[PDB]
């Protein structure tokens, strides 16, 4: 049982988001920090900023800067332990997708000979991981200033029973089967990356991809105000 | 080591695109003219996308089951980038387009459900099926992608186990001198369609080779059905796309899949009226 | 606002793990009458009735509502289907644990839900702000849920009291435990039994309705040899599936589920004699040797569309009916399918099986032709 | 011998702003009159100027910035550095600062083949250095030139870094305090104290006194304490935290309450004699 | 190469006559922040905060065979992931290395079998024992590194709630186990014989507790002394590149049991502390 | 894992399934030495190297040659051979072997002085042929043998002594155990010093139970250990020297 009489299983409606909260600036000692829940996921990101390449000095670019992502999760984070080394393929690709949407919109073009680094490390996954790691890094960036074209956020959207979902927990993609995340700029209604991996039918589809872009929408009405909250507070204190 | 791509090659290449003409002559809507042939042995498999040679194989032992999955059979996957492919391609050097083509195939080839895992329970708990198939990329001029599919469905297809008979706890099985061995339980065909966006998504192509891949900075994978049910998609490149261009991307994958899925059920066929008459390997239809 | 809940599950691999999950409250649940303006007016779905023409209240009530139990809710369905009966509220407590317990009562319940004419309403108890409970800590989760039911029916009536403009409009609760009446009528609101509401409901002719072990094959061969034990094949009888035999190679029959330790048909076991007075009866007491086959037959799927054990009906009448662990569950359904058994534990009527492969659909030549050849074991 | 633990206290929001300094986010849309140049922390969309830095906004009659509130150094001409040596190349220095790329110092801007092995004896790998800002080169790497004596290798000391847009753009960043230590305020966000000394280079090894250096270590935790609580950092408001300090000792001022009570104290008189 | 000589002799200098950089004493620990229960997955959490390193434990609970050598009791399992978060110094390959050693310093703080009870943890002998996974996930590093660690996992290890399972065996196979309802769950350790580590690390003439960054990098050697509550000792560790004096050894053996006294006392009023506060109060913060 | 020839899948050693009561060897002096047969030069394709031999414990050392403000950096390896004690260990190994051989090289470099090694390295090659005694510290006196007779600059060789505890009611300190006095012990200490200095190099010990006193005069004890122990290895290196 998932949706019946157009209530969930959490208790809420098709389509609400989970409660998340963005903290910014937490670890002073870096540049950027950020820790991010929605619901129980929850979400710390570190970013470097842009240093010059400390070893290996082949891989700089001469035009535009470079961008490392590592995805790492908590060895605790489900019931079962999972070890991070010699269980690299998973956590592979969730950083080369990091590296792809954050090579998408970060201007490289102002910072030539640059390394910057984004760190995230889940400490208790629920549901919709990518999303939730990819709204830390955002948070993450605007702290340390790297210059960027737009906002960005991530959402998930399923679709079960003729009805689409947002903001999967654990168990709706356990049983479900049909996942779609997605993250987007919303400045110019551009879809900044897609994943899905299910057995949905064609005629659905604009459907559901409409649903995921609303709830992309919806956090993008959220952050926008922490953010503000955030660097208001900063300004009262320096004139 | 790999050799550079020319300026002039780019600026030719991008002119060429803006008028709506590719390199060999085909239209913006045409796969290239494929190829299926099959090994000796079952479940050997050669693809032939054009000048992008895929080797399929399915091997399958008897595995004690994961704990948590008593009742259903294991499937494993590797591709596995030869040397020969391109002479970039050396070992431990390109990890990034490794991993991106692995979980793209494991992901579309199990969550899809394509094979049946239930059908495999020989003892519950104790003795299952555990079928492992390996895909080798041979030469490099194209989408290792929608070839590997194509060379993974084909094998998963030709492959045949051997019996096992179940009675009380004995678990006898036969040679395959002894006993013909059965075909596999296949639900459907999914297969993958390689999409190039070019100059942030203004014109729209299907399956770049090897200068179409080097002069191109989007790539999208759409992973669909004989029914038209879509499996998975996927973005690479670090490009920016309205849900416009993927709903007619859709169509167009749509199409593309019923006539491949024509083309593989012609090879099946003509393979096993070869092997009705002396036995060989069956070649295949490569329009 | 949010609350949290915590479960110490099991797994599927034998080992404990914790879930804590999120839960959300709530505040626009409708009370789903519209006599209340708080809530809103007459939701596209189903309503209440609002100032019911009386069914037949004429003994103890006035114009009123119906609100039941669960054990009233698993047993009283043959009352509750009746067209008579026509204003009850549902609430989701009681509808989840009666998914948990029985499969075709959720399914009627369902079916009776979307029917409009007979007025029910479901009310979402679990997430409305102000039936929201805790589980306090020395509380098993049976009493959770009647305290919960309770507190629910607590608040409608208060809520159906002051939030409405005159109260006129009582709330009535059903059991069949009279002391759970008695702790009813102590916390709060009034209630009254199954029966006697439905003797005293009135105009009566539409509505008067209401493990043994298994020892090691050690000892078994051991006593065989010494004594008293002697072993034979088992039989089946498609007459009645209670009683069976053993041929001692003498036959012996043995009748009843307590007797009959769960052998399957043609196999090996080991029988211990009854006493003489009670006749040649005997009792199966060890398995010796397990001789299986796959099975032609039929999976009958549970009104649940989403669950997954599924019960499946053998070929020939001599084989007990087999419970699968399958995810397809769907197109399987009308088509002839082989099945082989895996064990049969201690705790369930029926064995424990699996999938193997599918046929084809019933009515085919070619399907029922295969399944008449493996029937019979023709190669 | 005594330890403390106590219960991680929640932040406070603690407010009245008074602000009107307009403020921005990454994505939103910078008011277009006709006649602004361009700016910086900002770029050109579909024909309309979108900001890409959280922050405030400057206009200048012609220029339209965005001011952000956390980035690393920016290269700019006439700004006294100060800098940590990394690597020793062959005609020049590569110094680190918190800039975006690593400076570089070559060797016909130091003042004293004869110079090439020799270069490695008077400027150890892994010292301190300050110096003026030569220039600043094509990509964006800033290159740095000692021109006086003032400038050189520094003594021994302490520092502390801090973020760099937290000091004030003003002039004479040497002060030498009554208190007797001397401090540099870099336009990065370096912060050195050195005691000062009365001869008015060579390494003075020699020990320094005990009240020199509680006084040095006293300026370094209301440092500390100022960039904690989000504050500008100059010679006035050093020198009444240092007025605050002195009822304290030295260790405790670390603890937060009397970190709030130090700043408060130190922002009251910097109001009072503000205006 | 993180710090100059000059400011290296200033230091040593500040160090022989009692005024450090931040104006600490000879034996004063800086302040100490001590979090229960943070990630609400586990059995048992703790979040340690000094100045400027952050160390964060997770503790579950798992079933699974005891041991051959130990048959009849279960035993303990560390894990540390010197993470990515501290420093791009370790990012890919350099963690493993760091995060091996400081593991397998705790197995020789619980290689006592006085430390915690084990026998406590067994279920039913030869079949079922429980296996502490406490795993170790710094945040960032700022210096005393191994304090913070033994702080965390003693809170972490107070925190522990093991749920009370026993288990039912028939003469078939049976692996039937209850978890019985109520989690209520007194299965508590016993945590007052668990031992914390203390640094002594060695500047001059003088031993300095609590080393910051620039402490440990002016300093040749280090001594690591292990204490329990009552003057229990534990292994003793020489960390550094530097020599070591045989009085300094006994000098810093009492001041370390000293530290340890205070550190323990100190430490168990805190976390009753915790527990005496409104369980369901507080409303934990990690912002 | 695909570089080795695969055998059987899990293995168990025979001494558990073994049913026997062995006996506990009894009482000793606690100041009682093992004989020790030290010889350096071994090898010859190495450029130093050193074989330690004391009752039922074996060790060899050898170093190869350096390679190429600035530091030199000496990694040392430590393998122990797969047949060395009761149970067999992977080939890699991997737990207890990076264990000691951070205990190897933070005992080594205070003996090495490596002012004189611009942007080199030294490999400290430590492999333990019998377990009979005391590991760690048998180790570190071959490898401190090996380097010296390498020829790179010390400035003091590195004696190390291991001891152990007796668990019963009178805690007594042993030293120089052997494999079943480590066996019945409780908590087991080692220590390494350079004589002539008079500085303690390394010490790891690892405990069950004691109190402050007993460890200061267990690690006492272990510094008159390893200062009588000394002139042995004084008078082989000698030998070997003449030899060249």
């Amino acid at each position: 049982l998932l949706s019946d009489q157009g209530y969930r299983v959490d208790g809420r409606r098709a389509g609400e988001l989970r409660k998340i909260q963005a903290r910014m600036g937490v670890f002073a000692q870096a540049d950027g920090s950020a820790y991010i829940e929605q619901g129980n996921t929850k979400a710390l990101a570190v970013v470097y900023g842009p240093h010059e390449i400390r070893g290996s000095r082949a891989r700089a670019l001469p035009d535009r800067a470079l961008v490392n992502c590592q995805y790492s999760s908590a060895t605790f984070s489900t019931g079962e332990r999972k070890r991070r080394p010699h269980g690299d393929r998973k956590s592979c690709e969730m950083g080369l997708q990091l590296r792809q949407t954050f090579e998408a919109a970060i201007l490289t073009q102002l910072h030539p000979r640059s390394q910057i680094d984004i760190y995230v490390q889940v400490l208790q996954a629920d549901g919709g991981t990518y999303a939730a790691c990819v709204n830390a890094a955002t948070l993450a960036v605007l702290d340390a200033g790297i210059p960027m074209r737009d906002f960005v956020c991530a959402c998930s959207a399923g679709f079960v029973d003729g009805t689409a979902l947002a903001d999967l927990s654990h168990v709706e993609e356990a049983a479900g089967g049909p996942q779609l995340a997605l993250a987007l700029l919303p400045a110019s209604g551009q879809i900044a990356l897609l994943e899905m991996d299910a057995r949905l039918h064609e005629d659905h589809l604009e459907r559901v991809l409409e649903a995921a872009a609303q709830a992309a929408r919806d956090v993008h009405t959220l952050l926008d105000r922490v953010v503000r909250q955030h660097v208001r507070e900063a300004s009262i204190l320096l004139g | 080591k790999e050799t550079p791509l020319s300026n002039c090659e780019r600026r030719f290449l991008l002119r060429a695109i803006e008028e709506k003409k590719r390199l060999d002559g085909r239209q913006t809507y045409d796969y290239r003219n494929i190829r299926i042939s099959f090994g000796t042995d079952y479940g050997c498999c050669i693809v032939e996308l054009g000048k992008t040679r895929v080797l399929g194989q399915v091997s399958c032992e008897l595995v004690s089951p994961k704990l948590n999955r008593a009742t259903e059979g294991i499937l494993f996957f590797n591709l596995e980038l030869s040397q020969m492919a391109a002479p970039a391609f050396e070992p431990g050097r390109q990890s990034d387009l490794l991993v991106k083509l692995n979980r793209l195939m494991e992901r579309c080839l199990r969550n899809s459900k394509c094979i049946d895992t239930e059908s495999l329970c020989v003892v519950a708990g104790e003795k299952v099926w555990q079928i492992r198939v390996d895909l080798h990329l041979l030469n490099h001029d194209g989408n290792i992608i929608d070839a590997a599919s194509i060379a993974a469905i084909v094998a998963l297809c030709h492959f045949r186990r051997p019996d096992v008979s179940v009675q009380g706890d004995e678990v006898t099985l036969y040679t395959p001198e002894e006993r013909d061995p059965v075909p596999l339980s296949i639900h459907h065909m999914p297969i993958c369609v390689s999409f190039a966006f070019f100059q942030q998504g203004t014109y729209l192509l299907v399956d770049p080779n090897e200068r179409e891949e080097r002069v191109m900075d989007g790539l999208l994978v759409i992973a669909m059905n004989k029914h038209r049910e879509i499996c998975t998609i996927q973005s690479s490149g670090g490009i920016m796309l309205l849900k416009d261009q993927v709903l007619r991307c859709s169509k167009i994958a749509g199409v593309k899949v019923a006539e491949i899925t024509e083309l593989i059920l012609k090879a099946l066929e003509n393979d096993q009226k070869v092997r009705k008459e002396g036995g060989k390997f069956g070649f295949a239809e490569s329009i | 606002m949010l609350k949290s809940k915590t479960f110490l599950k099991k797994t599927r691999a034998g080992g404990v793990m914790k879930i804590v999950r999120e839960h959300y409250l709530r505040d626009d649940i409708g009370c789903g009458a519209p006599g209340c303006a708080a809530c809103g007016g007459a939701h596209e779905g189903p309503a209440l009735e609002p100032q019911p023409q009386d069914p037949a209240s004429s003994v103890c009530p006035q114009p009123h509502y119906l609100l039941p139990d669960t054990n009233v809710l698993l047993h009283q369905i043959d009352v509750l289907e009746d067209p008579a009966i026509r204003n009850v509220i549902v609430l989701q407590t009681v509808l989840q644990e009666v998914r948990n317990r029985s499969a075709p009562v959720y399914k009627r319940i369902r079916d009776v839900t979307n029917n409009q004419e007979k007025h029910f309403y479901t009310f979402t108890n679990e997430h409305h702000r102000e039936t929201y409970v805790e589980q306090e800590q020395g509380e098993n989760a049976n009493d959770r849920n009647n305290r919960a039911i309770r507190v629910a029916a607590k608040w409608y009536n208060e809520h159906l009291k002051k939030m409405s403009a005159d109260n006129q409009l009582q709330v009535i609760f059903i059991t069949n435990d009279r002391r759970n009446k008695e702790k009813a009528i102590e916390e709060g609101i009034p209630a009254f039994t199954c029966e006697e509401y439905v003797k005293s409901l009135t105009a009566n002719p539409e509505l008067i309705d209401r493990f043994s072990e298994h020892l090691p094959l050690s000892k078994l061969q051991q006593g065989i040899k010494s004594g008293t034990y002697l072993q034979g094949t088992f039989r089946a009888s498609r007459e009645n599936y209670l009683e069976a035999t053993v041929w001692i190679h003498k036959e012996i029959i043995l009748q009843g589920l307590k007797h009959l330790n769960r052998a399957v048909h043609e196999d090996i076991v080991a029988v211990e004699l009854l006493p003489k007075s009670q006749w040649p009866t005997g009792r199966v007491v060890g398995i010796i040797k397990r001789n299986w086959r796959p099975y032609c037959g039929m999976l009958s799927k549970s009104d649940i569309k989403e669950s997954r054990r599924h019960l499946f009906t053998p070929a020939d009448k001599r084989i007990p009916r087999i419970r699968i662990e399958t995810r397809q569950a769907s197109t399987l359904e009308g088509r002839r399918i082989i099945v082989a058994i895996d064990g049969w534990p201690r705790n369930s009527r029926y064995p424990n099986g699996h999938f193997v492969r599918n046929l084809g659909d019933v009515g085919e030549k070619e399907t029922e032709t295969e399944v008449l050849l493996l029937e019979h074991d023709v190669p | 011998m005594a330890m403390e633990m106590r219960l991680p206290v929640a932040r406070k929001p603690l407010s009245g702003r008074d602000t009107k300094k307009h403020l921005v986010v990454p994505g939103d849309t910078i008011t277009t009159d006709t006649g602004f140049m361009r700016g910086h922390g900002t770029y050109m969309g579909e024909e309309k100027l979108i900001a890409s830095v959280a922050g405030s906004v400057e206009r200048v009659n012609k220029l339209i910035c965005v001011k952000a509130l956390k980035t690393r150094y920016i290269g700019e001409v006439g700004d006294i550095v100060v800098g940590r040596i990394t690597e020793v190349q062959q005609k020049r220095w590569k110094v680190e600062t918190n800039s975006r790329l690593d400076s570089v110092l070559l060797l016909s801007s130091m003042n004293l083949a004869e110079d090439e092995l020799a270069m490695r004896g008077f400027l150890q790998e892994g010292d301190l250095i300050s110096a003026e800002v030569q220039a600043v080169f094509s990509d964006g790497a800033v290159s740095l030139h000692t021109r006086s004596l003032k400038y050189g290798k520094l003594g021994q000391g302490v520092l502390v870094q801090v973020s760099p847009s937290l000091v004030k753009r003003q002039k004479t960043h040497f002060h030498d305090l009554p208190c007797g230590a001397s401090v540099i305020l870099g336009n990065n966000g370096f912060i050195w104290i050195y005691p000062t000394p009365e001869h008015k280079f060579i390494a003075n090894l020699e020990p320094v006194s005990l009240a020199d250096r509680e006084v040095i270590s006293r300026l370094r935790n209301c440092i500390i304490s100022l960039v904690t609580q989000r504050m500008m950092l100059y010679d006035t408001s050093i020198l009444y935290c240092y007025e605050a300090s002195l009822p304290h000792q030295i260790k405790d001022i670390l603890k937060p309450e009397i970190m709030e009570e130090i700043v408060m104290e130190t922002r009251q008189r910097l109001l009072e004699q503000e205006g | 190469v993180t710090l100059s000589e000059a400011e290296k002799v200033y230091i040593v200098h500040g160090v022989q006559e009692d005024l450090r950089v931040d104006g600490r004493g000879c034996e004063d620990y800086r302040c100490v922040e001590v979090e229960t229960d943070v990630v609400s997955n586990t059995s048992g959490s703790a979040r340690v905060k000094l100045g400027h390193t952050d160390i964060l434990v997770g503790v579950k609970a798992e079933m699974g065979t005891p041991k051959l050598e130990k048959p009849n009791e279960g035993y303990l399992e560390f894990f540390v992931d010197c993470s990515a978060s501290a420093t791009p110094e370790f990012e890919g390959r350099g963690g493993d290395d760091l995060g091996t050693e400081i593991a397998n310093t705790l197995y020789r703080i619980f290689n006592n079998k006085s430390s915690v009870d084990l026998k406590t943890l067994c279920i039913s002998p030869r079949e079922h024992c429980w296996v502490l996974y406490v795993d170790v996930l710094l945040l960032e590093c700022g210096g005393n590194l191994f304090d913070a660690i033994s702080i965390a996992v003693k809170a972490a290890l107070f925190n522990t709630r093991i749920p009370r399972v026993r288990v039912l065996e028939d003469e078939e196979g049976s692996k039937d186990i209850e978890l019985s309802d109520d989690p209520y769950d007194c299965i508590r350790l016993s945590v007052e014989n668990v031992p914390c580590i203390v640094t002594l690390c060695k500047i001059g003439y003088r031993h300095v507790v609590d080393a910051t960054l620039q402490e440990e990098a002016c300093s040749l050697a280090s001594l690591l002394v292990s204490v329990t509550s009552k003057g229990v000792v534990t292994c003793m560790r020489k960390v550094g590149k530097g020599s070591l004096d045989p009085e300094s050894i006994f000098e810093m053996m009492e001041t370390g049991k000293r530290v340890g006294k205070v550190l323990h006392a100190s430490l168990q009023s805190v976390v009753h502390k915790e527990e005496s506060l409104g369980p369901k109060r507080q409303k934990v913060g990690f912002l | 894992d695909h570089r080795r020839i695969r055998g059987p899948e899990e293995s168990q050693p025979p001494q558990l399934y073994a049913a026997d009561e062995e006996e506990a060897p009894g009482t000793r002096d606690p100041t009682r030495l093992r004989p020790v047969y030290a010889r350096a030069g071994l090898l010859s394709q190495a450029k130093g190297s050193a074989y330690l031999e004391a009752g039922g414990t074996k060790v060899l050392c050898a170093v190869s040659g350096p390679r190429q403000a600035l530091r030199g950096r000496l990694l040392c390896d430590f393998r122990r051979a797969p047949f060395a004690g009761r149970r067999r260990r992977a080939p890699p190994g991997g737990c207890e072997e990076r264990e000691l051989a951070l205990a190897l090289q933070e005992a080594l470099e205070p003996a090495v002085r490596l002012g004189r090694y611009p942007r080199a390295q030294l490999e400290v090659s430590a492999l333990l042929l019998e377990d009979g005694g005391s590991a760690l510290a048998a180790a570190l006196t071959a490898a401190a043998l090996a380097l010296a007779d390498a020829g790179v600059e010390m400035y003091d060789l590195v004696v190390g002594c291991g001891l152990s505890l007796a668990p019963g009611p009178a805690p007594t300190w042993l030293l120089d155990p052997t494999r079943l006095e480590e066996e019945r012990a409780a908590a087991g200490l080692t220590v390494a010093l350079m004589p002539v200095l008079n500085q303690v190099a390394g010490l790891l010990g690892s405990g069950e139970g004691g109190l402050t006193e007993s460890w200061a005069e267990a690690v006492r004890l272990g510094l008159e250990g390893c200062q009588r122990l000394y002139p042995v290895l004084q008078q082989s290196l000698v030998r070997a020297a003449r030899r060249r």
